């Protein structure tokens, strides 16, 4: 097959912490206020 | 001739860095030009940091060290979206400046193995006072800790000891399975890179093995395929400063509770390295090159890619 390997290569390959690559967008600073809006 | 190298590995392991550390040696490196560019991001990258360990103190329960820095929180909100592209003002320096310095946000940011947190959050955060200032062009050891949003395949071009290198990193990008195959296709060597520094990150709810052992679970299947036999197949143990602070405190049996030796930083290393070594079904028809490496060190990246280089040489 050598599909097994494709599932799992772009699942863990694009694993890690994510709203933390890139430019710093609107949309980015709401969902991060509404958050900090409960605790 | 010509030599293809693939960069493979999990999400936040050294990929990129990689790709970036081949331009700062065997390339120009990054002009004052180029620079500035990045001023942006680093500002975004900053920001993104801050927020998401403020974040992760409503996940953790964790409250503000002083009253007041819930302010200075809802001030970085409104403050933030004027971060446009290039330009800190002095106020909003002052702001991150403060929450980072939280005796509440510190305890937070020490438990950063209960969250996803970036590994350039604290580079930036502890240099704010130069960060900030107005007229601040990024270093070339800046624009190396940039975080930016990965697109499709990320290529590099350079010529080392009379060797033409093309550097693929896919990584991120869910990419087509044809588009995959492009990757593959005459493919010299592989690097596949392993965050040592994930060792005790906490489980999440969708996934049932720790990070450790998803990165392993991938090396056994890089390793042990069909395209991969006439494949060179080179180990990063990526993030070895971090892991040996790490090591100090935390146990390498959070993540092999099998583990009998000590929490000392070379055993441990040495068996985590064990742990991907020997995921090779084949050791009669094929030989891991294995390398501990610390992918923002410049210095180490380039003594390690030049030993890399040498058995690519004494392979063709
Ligand atoms: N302290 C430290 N940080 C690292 C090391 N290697 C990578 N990082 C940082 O952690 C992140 C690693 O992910 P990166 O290489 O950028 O993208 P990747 O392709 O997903 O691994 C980047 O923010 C790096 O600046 C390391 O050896 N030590």
């Amino acid at each position: 097959d050598i599909e097994g390997l494709v599932e799992l290569l772009n699942r863990v390959q694009s694993s890690g912490a994510h709203d933390q690559r890139g430019l710093l967008s609107n949309e980015e600073v709401f969902r991060a206020l509404r958050d900090f809006d409960r605790w | 001739r010509e030599v293809k190298l693939l960069l493979l590995g999990a999400g936040e392991s050294g990929k990129s860095t990689i790709v970036k550390q081949m331009k700062i040696i065997h390339e120009a490196g990054y002009s004052e030009e180029e620079c500035k560019q990045y001023k942006a991001v680093v500002y975004s990258n900053t920001i993104q940091s801050i927020i998401a360990i403020i974040r992760a103190m409503g996940r953790l329960k964790i409250d503000f060290g002083d009253s007041a820095r819930a302010d200075d929180a809802r001030q970085l909100f409104v403050l933030a979206g004027a971060a446009e592209e290039g330009f800190m003002t002095a106020e909003l320096a002052g702001v991150i400046k403060r929450l980072w310095k939280d005796s509440g946000v510190q305890a937070c940011f020490n438990r950063s193995r209960e969250y996803q947190l970036n590994d350039s959050a604290a580079y930036y955060l502890n240099d704010l006072d130069r960060i900030a200032q107005p007229n601040y062009i990024p270093t070339q050891q800046d624009v190396l800790r940039t975080r930016v949003k990965t697109t499709g395949i990320v290529e590099t071009h350079f010529t080392f000891k009379d060797l033409h290198f093309k550097m693929f990193d896919v990584g991120g990008q869910r990419s087509e399975r044809k588009k995959w195959i492009h990757c593959f296709e005459g493919v010299t060597a592989i690097i596949f890179c392993v965050a040592l520094s994930d060792y005790d990150l906490v489980l999440a709810e969708d996934e049932e093995m720790n990070r450790m052992h998803e990165s392993m679970k991938l090396f056994d299947s890089i390793c042990n395929n069909k395209w991969f036999t006439d494949t060179s197949i080179i180990l990063f143990l990526n993030k070895k400063d971090l892991f040996e602070e790490k090591i100090k405190k935390s146990p390498l049996t959070i993540c092999y509770p099998e583990y009998a030796g000590s929490n000392t930083y070379e055993e441990a290393a040495a068996y985590i390295q064990c742990q991907f070594e020997d995921l090779n079904k084949r050791k009669d028809t094929k030989e891991i090159y294995t390398h501990f490496t610390c992918a923002t060190d410049t210095k180490n990246v380039q003594f390690v890619f030049d030993a890399v280089t040498d058995v690519i040489i004494k392979n063709n």
